[PDB]
């Protein structure tokens, strides 16, 4: 009787997985359409770099392409869960697909789900905050990295300069874990790129602790926090977002900044598409495994 | 005008061919099931003999 | 196996549609030259021409 | 012989489903080229492409 | 760069054709085997005349 | 009478043997699934050993495959006795099937 | 590495830079002093010196 | 490597077909013999009537 | 030297074509005979029924 | 006859690949002269040239 | 019974023979590749004399 109940639960999970696979397929088709439109926009902008080419005609071209992008974003829905155009008021919206029905060893039953994140790189025109992958400005600088840090319980994105590991090790720096000390300056390895950090109690905003150190000979024992400040050498930002492109007399530098921002958005959108494809593959594998388990 | 009429009126025959094959298969299945439903009613004769 | 749907046939249909559109574009291109033949092409180059 | 289950039948069904999935994949491959699928194959090479 | 994309993305058609033929034959064998498995079940009736 | 009692015991042993065979079959199916997933992971990583390939995509694929491994490990349970994801704090646990 | 005027081929184990930097290693140019052991960089990998 | 895997793993289906036919015949014989063995125990009823 | 290598190595393709046709026919005959030999073992069932 | 592998098919594929590579090479040769390729042929003679 | 045990032993020997044949085929392919490379080396050197 218990095994028959578990088999019925597994059948229900298989139906839910089929529904989730349909949703993922629809969202990924929308993502491919967005990729194509963004590539066309980037090609048009690159062609617009020529000074002799009039910019008005390209202006309504990009206007039509932006309307097409909006139509792609809003139309690509299956059952109200479009996995796009999410509300980023909290900034941590998460959607899940029923993956498998698991009965624990100690007489417990639970349902496992596969999570997908729509934080800031797979949202496609955030409805309210207007801080999505599109309709937002991208910082464009040579030697910086855009890092997300939570302050007072709310996350934010800050642009800070990044330093290569080769320069750090050539300058004669002493390392410890994810922390470095080249001298009068200190660095923490929050991500694959090294960044200058403040000692402690400087911001006084309850920022996330980047790393903790110890004596280590000549290393001060303190809880280090990534420096929210320390602007790059040349802090340049995209003139307009992807959804607000207006190339009427911008100039060469503005055109280059817009092109770089468009390319960054395209790269992020391609990463999101790859993630969606990986999710679809995982759903297919999970469905096949659930079928095998039900047969067994 | 002729191009517009063709676009509004003509049919992309490939999916019609696909539908034709699908309906042939569906009719074959329906005929087989209908024959089975005709045949299965004769089982009762075993009891009375 | 479902006789009501054919995913492979649907993918083939989409591919055939793409090939047909590209072939029609190239057929117009080879018939009339004019790589920028209409405003449906690059509008700025068409206006300059 | 167990009259309510046929484990050989389930094995045959699993084989048929595996062959059907592989066949659908290879039909997509033969009909639209693309050794690397839309994004359901190795994502890194697709992104590079 | 286009040649590099072709090398990274394209598939040789001959190998796909061989796979398609092999999968068609495997599907035929699997269907025949499943039919044999289904026909195996009803042999028990001879015991119950 | 003693032989009849032994026959009843052997019938019970047969039922236990069937239950154990079902458990082992489920564990083996899950084991094959895990082996296939790990083979895919190894293939992806040896593809990614090249420096010309962005490693974020490979990292997310490996994360998905690790989640799949976790789901397979925790789901391949027949009747509680799953023969997988055991407690190794004691050092060694031995599962037995009535032979 | 040529011990003398004549060149020769030698095999030596390589150590990842992350492993050295994780354990609190001092660095200067192409030198590492994690602990009692001393590591140097020859072309791209750190080896025991 | 693929050829070696095939020669080590694949099966020459002809003898499997022969075995399948042989086992079908053996099963038919076994069912017939089992029916005979079940039926033959009714002969004793003649004495008591 | 190239002519000598060709004479020593090359094959007169006509007789290979003839052999290919002959072996196809022989394989067809062998398959038919194997099917007959597989089928003929079912004749024994008549006696026992 | 193994249904999952076809060694003759692999041999034919290897032959086809070799012929295709040689055909592409000779096509470049016949289309742009250059008995010595860009640099993929014997490097010394190309350098002298 | 002894002959059946011998038949099982010969089946094991057949499996071992298949494995050895695969090994020999791989080794021969490697040898052919090495011979071709060394022939190319000799041709280059006699050109460079």
């Amino acid at each position: 009787t218990t095994m028959r109940s578990d088999n019925q639960a597994l059948s229900a999970v298989q139906d839910a997985l089929g529904l989730g696979a349909a949703k993922v397929d629809t969202a990924y088709s929308g993502m491919e359409s967005a990729i194509e439109v963004v590539k066309e926009i980037k090609a048009k902008l690159v062609a617009a770099t020529e000074d002799g080419v009039d910019k008005a005609k390209i202006q309504e071209e990009i206007t039509q392409l932006k309307d097409q992008l909006t139509s792609i974003a809003d139309a690509a829905s299956f059952s109200g869960e479009n996995w796009l155009q999410a509300d980023l008021s909290g900034g941590a919206v998460t959607k899940s697909v029923v993956g498998s029905f698991v009965r624990d060893g100690s007489g417990s039953v639970a349902v496992k789900k596969v999570d997908y994140s729509l934080n800031a790189n797979s949202v496609l025109f955030d409805t309210v905050g207007d801080t999505g992958i599109l309709d937002k400005v991208y910082n464009v600088s040579q030697a910086s990295v855009t890092l997300t840090v939570n302050t007072n319980g709310v996350e934010s994105q800050h642009t800070v300069a990044a330093y290569s590991l080769e320069s750090l090790t050539e300058a004669g720096a002493e390392f410890q874990g994810n922390y470095a000390l080249q001298g009068g300056n200190s660095y923490v390895k929050v991500e694959n790129v090294w960044v200058r950090a403040e000692t402690a109690a400087t911001g006084a905003t309850g920022q996330e602790i980047a790393a903790t150190t110890t004596a280590a000979g000549t290393i001060t024992a303190d809880s280090w926090v990534v420096d929210v400040g320390n602007a790059p050498a040349a802090n340049v930002s995209a003139g307009q977002s992807v959804a607000n492109i207006n190339i009427v007399g911008m100039g060469a530098a503005a055109l280059d900044a817009l092109i770089s921002g468009v390319d960054a958005a395209l790269t992020d959108m391609t990463s999101a598409a790859a993630s969606l494809g990986s999710i679809s593959s995982r759903i297919d594998l999970q469905s096949e495994f659930v079928n095998k388990l039900s047969d067994s | 005008i002729e191009s517009g009429v063709g676009r509004l009126v003509d049919a992309d025959m490939n999916e019609e061919s696909t539908r034709l094959k699908a309906l042939q298969t569906q009719q074959q299945l329906a005929i087989q099931a209908l024959s089975i439903a005709n045949s299965d009613s004769q089982n009762v004769l075993s009891l009375f003999r | 196996t479902s006789i009501l749907t054919n995913n492979s046939a649907m993918a083939a249909l989409s591919g055939v549609r793409s090939i047909s559109s590209s072939m029609e574009d190239t057929q117009s291109r080879i018939s009339s030259g004019l790589r920028v033949g209409s405003a449906s092409d690059n509008a700025a180059y068409w206006s300059i021409a």
